[PDB]
């Protein structure tokens, strides 16, 4: 009906919007992280993280705080209420896609776009976790169904889905029948961001832009480096599911599922946004 | 004092979730508005003419239609905004008059605002329940002015806010 403000600026890489509030929180690879709670169309702040870019925003999860990555490789939180900074650790080699928080003792996930991502103890100083599965350049990291099972997505040309341990990684299982994952006719290829047969995914598609989720599910929906935005169910795994998504001129950066909306939004770069269904698709 | 210049007011304000909350408001105000501040201030009315011209011409805004007579209407406009008609000639606010009157307030901020607006006036068969007269307002900025002239207008009347 209305599109309340608008000013074209920003040259934007990661994004996420408030589940909570209507803030958008927006990072940009100016090197920019920004929170507006975007509600009175106003930025509360604005750090550029650091001199070089930034690509990630992710969520904390609690109400309003931003656990921010950059080049500068940190993971930060910071609340913006109450501005100032939650614990901190510095990154590897390369930005945080995806946070996590959870709290035994008051315990912590941090999920990262390089190497492996490390999960902490500050209470009765145990090891919850350990992630690898991960190289550099992360462009979408994700939390699953089960929020702390994952899935990356890479500029490795990998996908991984982890699976976690509260003594590091590890599942035990003997039942089913098929899989969808892998199993029955078409499904698309395992990548290499890991090392271990939980899958890793494959990513090329001269590179993944982004991965995205479903919930219960292993269906993504996928930004792709590709024209070819390429999707795939692993909750069936179709033929004509090599499908490249196509825009008229080239492109499909993201394309992208809306937790509510059974459609796909795609996105693209002849000046534009493509309108896609996928209720009947 | 303290200077903002979130003009009409019209700036967000909190109260915070901070403790047993988890919300609050968060409210930017409306409710700010001028009418009421300026206070009438006067002039030599040869330099008046001169400077009326002379002034920041640019805001203006219409008078016509009511409830009344410019006589009460006028007295009540006037008392509303707490501002000053500077001067009468007779000539007669009554068997018309055919009437353009000028004024002059000055505010708590000190901006000084000057008017003509030029008048019909009721009188049976004669003129006026509504006016088409037009007000000019001048206002250092047009947006302030020209929003006074709105402003105005809201006092022209009296109805449902």
């Amino acid at each position: 009906m209305l599109t309340k403000f608008e000013t074209k600026s920003a040259r934007v890489k990661g994004l996420s919007f408030h589940p909570k509030r209507p803030w958008i929180l927006t990072s940009l690879h100016n090197g920019v992280i920004q929170l507006w709670d975007y509600r009175m169309c106003t930025l509360i702040d604005k750090f550029d993280e650091h001199d070089g870019p930034v690509r990630g925003i992710d969520f904390h999860k609690q109400q309003p705080l931003f656990v921010s990555g950059g080049d500068d490789y940190k993971i930060k939180v910071w609340n913006y209420k109450l501005r100032r900074c939650l614990f901190t650790l510095l990154g590897h080699l390369d930005y945080i896609r995806t946070t996590f928080f959870h709290h035994e003792y008051p315990w912590i996930l941090s999920a990262s776009d390089d190497q492996t991502i490390r999960v902490w103890n500050w209470q009765s100083r145990t090891c919850v976790c350990v992630l690898t599965g991960h190289n550099h350049y992360v462009m979408c990291a994700q939390f699953h169904p089960s929020e702390d099972l994952v899935v990356s997505a890479s500029l490795d040309q990998t996908v991984r889905v982890w699976d976690i341990s509260g003594l590091r990684k590890k599942n035990l299982s003997p039942g089913a029948v098929e899989s969808d994952v892998r199993g029955i006719t078409g499904v698309d290829l395992f990548g290499t961001t890991d090392a271990v047969v939980k899958h890793v995914l494959e990513g090329h598609d001269r590179g993944v832009n982004w991965a995205a989720f479903h919930p219960t599910m292993p269906l993504i929906v996928s930004g792709a480096d590709d024209r070819q935005v390429k999707i795939w169910r692993m909750n069936e795994s179709k033929a004509w599911e090599v499908d490249t998504c196509r825009g008229h001129y080239n492109n499909v950066s993201c394309a992208v599922f809306h937790p509510r909306q059974e459609l796909i939004l795609s996105n693209s770069e002849d000046k534009s946004i493509r309108v896609w269904d996928m209720s009947k698709r | 004092s303290t200077e903002n210049g979130i003009i009409f007011g019209n700036i967000v304000y909190d109260v915070s979730g901070a403790a047993s909350d988890r919300n609050c408001v968060v409210l930017s105000d409306i409710h700010i508005d001028i009418m009421d501040y300026i206070q009438p201030a006067t002039c030599t009315d040869a330099e008046f003419r001169q400077m009326w011209a002379e002034f920041e011409w640019e805001n203006k805004v219409t008078v016509n239609t009511n409830m009344t007579d410019l006589n009460d209407y006028l007295q009540h406009i006037l008392k509303s905004t707490n501002m000053k008609c500077l001067t009468p000639e007779k000539a007669l606010s009554g068997y018309c008059g055919f009437m353009a009157a000028n004024l002059y307030a000055r505010s708590i901020f000190g901006e000084d605002a000057l008017a003509n607006v030029s008048i019909e006036k009721p009188v049976h068969q004669g003129p006026d329940a509504a006016v088409t007269g037009h007000i000019r307002i001048r206002a250092k900025s047009q947006g302030m002015a020209l929003s006074l002239g709105d402003k105005i207008n809201l006092s022209q009347k009296k109805t449902s806010l």
